[PDB]
């Protein structure tokens, strides 16, 4: 992958703001040190950072992989009705699509009051497994039922030259 | 034309625009020395230390590179001088008339160490603003609402008193707008607050007459990073109600003396590159020049018996040597009371100025 | 005895593996408040109150800086993921009583002071209200203990039938003499650690940036590196209360006196209360920092800064922009939902994760848990630890001495040293990440005075608010 | 009645007691608060000591920025770290879960007021009155109350599991929490449906 | 494939694995090298060092893949060479050429992992003084001992010094020892319209004396003058062999030592002519002179060996490191895992210290990280004295 | 040796930033804090060695009120005394100052306070910039019943017993060429004078000279004042196989300095004389425990500015005769 | 001893120090990387024990960098001799 090299990818406005991204390709980890992807429910490693359009900030980190040596699965409310009448949440400025949402749709499936949040004494069911296993709990102060949204089981812990040989 | 000259080259620089009009036109000489005794070269410009006073001239500075890292006004000062001088000898109708009728004083760097300190490329989005001691030239002159430590400001401060400045403009950085005394409140605020003179107005139009003129300036946006689209009305703005200065140098010479002063920030790069200074030179030139011509509207005359204090707007100028007095104002009608100790007064009512030229009047006290 | 010592000045701070133990001695002074008497105290209806100001004093060390010094606050949040008090062990020692006359002032060898620990937490607990009083940022500083007074269940400015008078002297206390010394540990319960780190990753950005999803959305189409968006996410953003945003460039806001009517608050028993500074959430987005939210952040008060209407200048504004990778922004909506309809105060749904408010170096520390059925993630809302059993109040006073009950008493007040020594474990730093963290420094440059060190008046000053996140981690 | 311990009154039960759970066997279920707090959620600072952290109290001086110490007159508009229960009391001062509006908000009348439009110089500020709550963090509140004739007891996630009365996962002696209270003025005692909150707490 | 640090008390153990593929002699043999810092501590690595210590020293290494490990090979490692391991694990770097200079040194003679252990070295000075050596007095007593203040109204004056007249007062100690370098401006216009690089280079009978002698760089508020050839200046990512533009190179700044040695482009001090006065250019080692070392960076070398002669005068490497009479020995896949006790600070100063941090605003590419094609850079030299001690 | 003590409250019990700028040439900037605290100093011989034991007994604190001056004890007051015996304060000590322990036993002599220096740029400080708390240390609080005591071990420090820097000829046999023609070394763009610079009718600054009794501060005539003797390249660095002798130590001189802890030094012999150690005995700081007055009966956030004038005598342990002024004639040498 | 102290290094391999080997073109600032060929201008870390040439003054625009002769010296650090 990538010729063994680590690129530095990044998407910026000159796509939209909320496809910015910037992140590294490698070309390929017990302790949960890097930036762990599984659990997106995708199809190489390559991790996302911090970013502020196409470029990165100060806080963003470079990680290089060459540096290495639960409940048993069987109500809120977050009104669901494709782009612009979509569900979707606000995060530093970046409109995401909340698919599929909390557990109960334009985006709420896997393929008055509108929004209410806890409340106590008041019970639900989480999303059906079909599909995803697992996914891990961000290591964050505060969480609110742990559980993944798209199903399955919330784990804390789940001649000489100088230049180098292309 | 694009190098940055510094020490040394200053001196060479300055000279060669002196020898570049007539002889008899140009003096070269020193305020004084910075704190690494570097010397505040000042360049006297009029048909004829700094040499006597010339009667019938006013007197006009443009300090700049007062800020180390603020150095577009030190070049288009350097250029400025050159330009007057080359179209002295090349017979320059407009050029010759300016300096046949004003002693116009040139400053192309107050803080040649902080120059000295700047580096190329940086453009301030420390970088020698300060002088050698860390004291900054705009936060060290008495406030309005130690010496020592700033030989600079000591040196302009007794070149001024020294002097009569009638009209003045300190040259800037960071951005590009014409702003105008009273760089301080009372309450000292960061910002928003206004703060207009007895002239307020005539500083307005004295902004106006730079600001109309840039090619930047007169859009009224300057319009670059880290300025949250700040967009100053017609190009020109107040001090206050800019930001809060406390201790300005426009402001000492507002209040200690007759002098007229506004900043003008040419550019919001501190420091360009020298392929853009040419650039420079073309956006400011013709509005220098414009600064120096409105040193002639209002009224001028002399006193003489048959440092008298000249009154209109809370602000009195006194009179030179020679008795002369020249008042910045705009058209209208204005009551002229001439007061000295010692001399019963005269009050000179309905002196009518025109727009132009300034209005004549001698008094016999 | 008299002549001896109680105790000695113990301000040090040993890093011992993961622990760090942070002792601080000061020098207070105790007044007679009251006149030795307790005085029932009363008061636009958003801010009645009732209530009782008692002659007793009360020791403060929640702040972080009454510890903490500025070196040691880099060290610990230049180093450590996280940390949380483990125990305290609390001194009063080399205590002075005298008496002053109309005027000169004399010792008063036999005269006592009351102290004692509201160790059973049955005294209503003023700290953790973010109140002056506490230790001085500065050892060499004497302060003077702050005056104990509590509120109670008003009608108005009247009380009603379940107001509670606490008389602080029905409690047992210690007498202590000039040659007598005080002294209690207290035991921190099982608390999380305050997360000293910001999130490397957001939370809308956990994904691989080379791998389409398996998982359709409705465009249909696969959720991937360009549109990313749309894929399908296991997680939302904490919980959002809007605030109103305020830009510190002046000119940029409204031309209306709108802190109050148009804050954000919280209603409670028919009476509005600003929440501040509400729930935790990003103070700003990115390229964002002039904006504020009008009432959701901690403003901590520069050197002689004045009480009331102090300019911008004279205050410092603290930023939750550290937060911004997993809370939502304050200013600004949590999202959009189907009716469309804009979401401005979301409560909690599963899956939400967010990071609590950061900890300060003169913000404060601990907070009690109010004893309640319920708490949804009871952490203080001005930042630090929630305590169901906190540090207990240790409350002071002057034993009258008198010169119908007895009105006239001597004009006596104390001195003497209060010493604090808390010891706190520390996350050890295991990052893999390969270019330099971030880390708290002062400024390399010429300044006309040292930061966090005396003015030429003999005055420390605090120039900005350290904050704690600097060291990144993953989501 | 014998030490903690009931085997089944009532106004003995109140007026004598912080809270109660019935032992058999049930599993462990909190404490009903048998008690009305004697403090508010928005009146437990000192009311002598001034605040050290700042608020914004003043924006016209033209447009300023003013910032305010929170104090025992300004008391509304202090810091502080916790907010009212999701919107629940049943009324306010002089208009039954009455007990609870010291930390729950009255249930006829609105949590609070949040933030509806970003503000600039040309659009003024707007408020949207907020009536359904959800959890937020730090925020606390009570349970309602059980009454001599109302009921004892009562899936993948819940939030706070209680019924009025005691949340049991599996479905008479009662183990008691006997008041330790240093309050100094008499209690609130039942006298001759019969609530259950007449003793005090603080928050 | 070992490559971490594990930090562990008062030890760092970092390993580090990366694949590989005049007159004088020019053997085939090629030879490892890791002399450069970078070969064993990542930035963030480095940053947690030098933030946190006022030391380090190695104390063992163990190198799995002939050694001389009598040192009868001429010792060609400590010159700054290529070759050495790439900063960047995921590089793959090619073994340098073995050549050295003169005596014939047939490699084939010798017989052909291993561990070596660091002899006793003292602590590389990760700090910068926060006391200068002529302020190291009470600012607030007088001396008892008098000086020369006045000789004339002709007569003769003794004065004490004190807090006003500082300059003048007693003092214990001199500044390191001064070999003057040539002054040179980055800002170009300030400097001499000549080609002086080697014309007015201090060198010594004509080898160049680079870097010379630990002095500072500049002294206060003179960032960009620099001694012509008395600092280490480290090539940018993609920087030119040779003729290399200002911008492409990094210069290093040792004015951190400014407070105990001498500022490399000024003198040492004045002496008396005979009242006439000399200024003394180049000052050898006097009594009670104290000096700092050069610093150490994360792309500069780690060792040099001391030369074998009959004596030296504080064989510390020019360029910066640890003067070993036997230095980790020459080898003619591969780990390297070193140990260096690092020496924990214990400083009472109030107002936190400076720490080295990555800037927080935007950047288009991360620091110390690859770019767009994979090109991994270091964009800046980092020091290692950034902690505060006392004279 | 045995000496009474007496300390007064320092700075009204303030830590104060103090600075000198540019009079006051570039040579004499400088910047740094003047602590409440004073330091006890033994520096002076008068006052090898091996070891030392230090006591500090028979406290007596006293409060002043003025009205008439009334002194009165205070026999709840304290002290405090700490020795940094790790050496993380500014090592003030060495440098030659007044207010050691006077050479008369009889003698009641003033404690100095305690101020130290650090980083400048001018009469501006910079980051590097240190300020050091000395109430951040575990000090020791002593009443009128307390004694303090440490003792402290003298490392292997050789017995006391050319490179040369050629300095200005100055004869006592008399233009002003005392700071032009000196010999004096630059460091930081601050030319200090060379005193008494390496061991060498007398130059112009490579000589320990002390005071009589009752001399001028400044400009005292050369009667007043005790020169010490100790009988083209003009500077000359160490070379292979020159020996010298260092300077001699004198009863008034200092006695040691701390070698400054620094990556290399050159024979790390103090100039001024006497024993170069790494580990000094450590500088004894003791201050008056600050006494607040009345404070009001309404709490005020803002430190006590108002303390009961307030000071503290104690004892201390560790031709030349006496209107009762002891005076010593002549600097007394070793060799 | 069969090696030079001013012959210590590669002649094969280059340095990744550079030394300053251009100044004037114009006024610039020319810097390269010390090699086999300019291997007099290459970093070292020892000194010899005329031992060499200093700078006399400080030079500006204007002033020349005039040299000086170092005919006598005294120990340095990072000095050896035999």
């Amino acid at each position: 992958y990538n010729n063994h090299l680590y690129k530095q990818i990044s998407n910026g406005t000159s796509a939209t703001n909320d496809n910015t991204y910037f992140g590294y390709s490698t070309p390929w980890d017990s302790e949960y040190q890097l930036p762990y992807v599984l659990g997106s429910a995708h199809q190489q490693y390559g991790y996302l950072t911090l970013n502020n359009g196409s470029q990165a900030v100060g806080r963003s980190s470079f990680y290089c992989l060459e540096y290495f040596p639960v409940p048993f699965h069987s109500g809120p409310c977050y009104r669901q009705q494709a782009w612009t009448a979509g569900t979707k949440y606000h995060l530093n400025g970046r409109n995401s699509l909340a698919n599929p949402g909390i557990a109960m749709p334009s985006n709420g499936i896997l393929i008055t009051v509108n929004s209410q949040g806890a409340l106590p004494g008041m019970v639900w069911q989480n999303r059906d497994v079909y599909g995803p296993i697992w996914a891990k709990i961000p290591h964050t102060d505060g969480n609110f039922h742990p559980s993944p949204l798209m199903g399955g089981f919330g784990l804390k812990h789940p001649t000489f030259n100088q230049s180098k040989l292309n | 034309f694009d190098r940055y000259y510094h020490e040394e080259e200053l001196e060479s620089a300055l000279r060669e625009a002196a020898a570049a009009g007539l002889p008899g036109l140009a003096r070269l000489f020193s305020i004084g020395r910075s704190v690494e005794g570097r010397p505040l070269w000042v360049l006297r410009l009029t048909a004829g230390a700094a040499g006597p006073l010339l009667p019938g001239r006013p007197q006009v500075k443009l300090v700049g590179n007062m800020h180390g890292d603020e150095t577009v006004s030190r070049q288009v000062l350097i250029y400025l001088a050159r330009e007057l001088a080359a179209g002295y000898r090349r017979g320059d109708p407009r050029l010759v008339r300016l300096l046949n009728t004003t002693d116009v004083y040139l400053l192309p760097s107050l803080n040649p160490d902080g120059f000295e300190r700047a580096r190329e490329g940086d453009c301030g989005f420390a970088s020698g603003r300060d002088n050698s001691r860390g004291r900054d030239l705009n936060r060290s002159f008495p406030d309005q609402f130690a010496l020592d430590e700033v030989p600079e400001v000591r040196a302009l401060i007794e070149w001024i008193r020294r002097n009569k400045f009638v009209l003045s403009g300190n040259l800037h950085g960071g951005s590009v707008v014409a702003s105008y005394p009273f760089d301080d409140s009372p309450e000292h605020k960061a910002t928003g607050i206004y703060s207009k003179t007895s002239d307020d107005e005539v500083f307005k139009y004295l902004a106006k007459a730079y600001a109309s003129n840039h090619p930047i300036m007169k859009t009224g946006e300057p319009h670059c990073p880290g300025d949250e689209d700040e967009t100053f009305k017609d190009g020109i703005t107040n001090g206050a109600h800019w930001y809060d200065v406390e201790g300005g140098m426009q402001d000492y010479n507002y209040v200690w003396a007759n002098c007229f002063e506004i900043t003008l920030e040419l550019s919001c790069c501190k420091y360009p590159p020298a392929s853009q200074l040419r650039q420079e030179w073309e956006n400011n030139r013709e509005s220098l020049i414009t600064l120096i011509e409105k040193v002639h509207i209002g009224v001028k005359g002399f006193v003489k018996d048959s440092n008298a204090t000249i009154s209109v707007i809370n602000h009195n100028i006194t009179t030179g040597r020679f008795g002369d007095f020249y008042r910045l104002l705009v058209p209208g009608t204005y009551n002229l009371t001439v007061v000295l100790t010692g001399y019963m007064p005269l009050t000179v009512t309905n002196v009518v100025v025109k727009e132009g030229p300034a209005t004549e009047v001698d008094f016999s006290l």
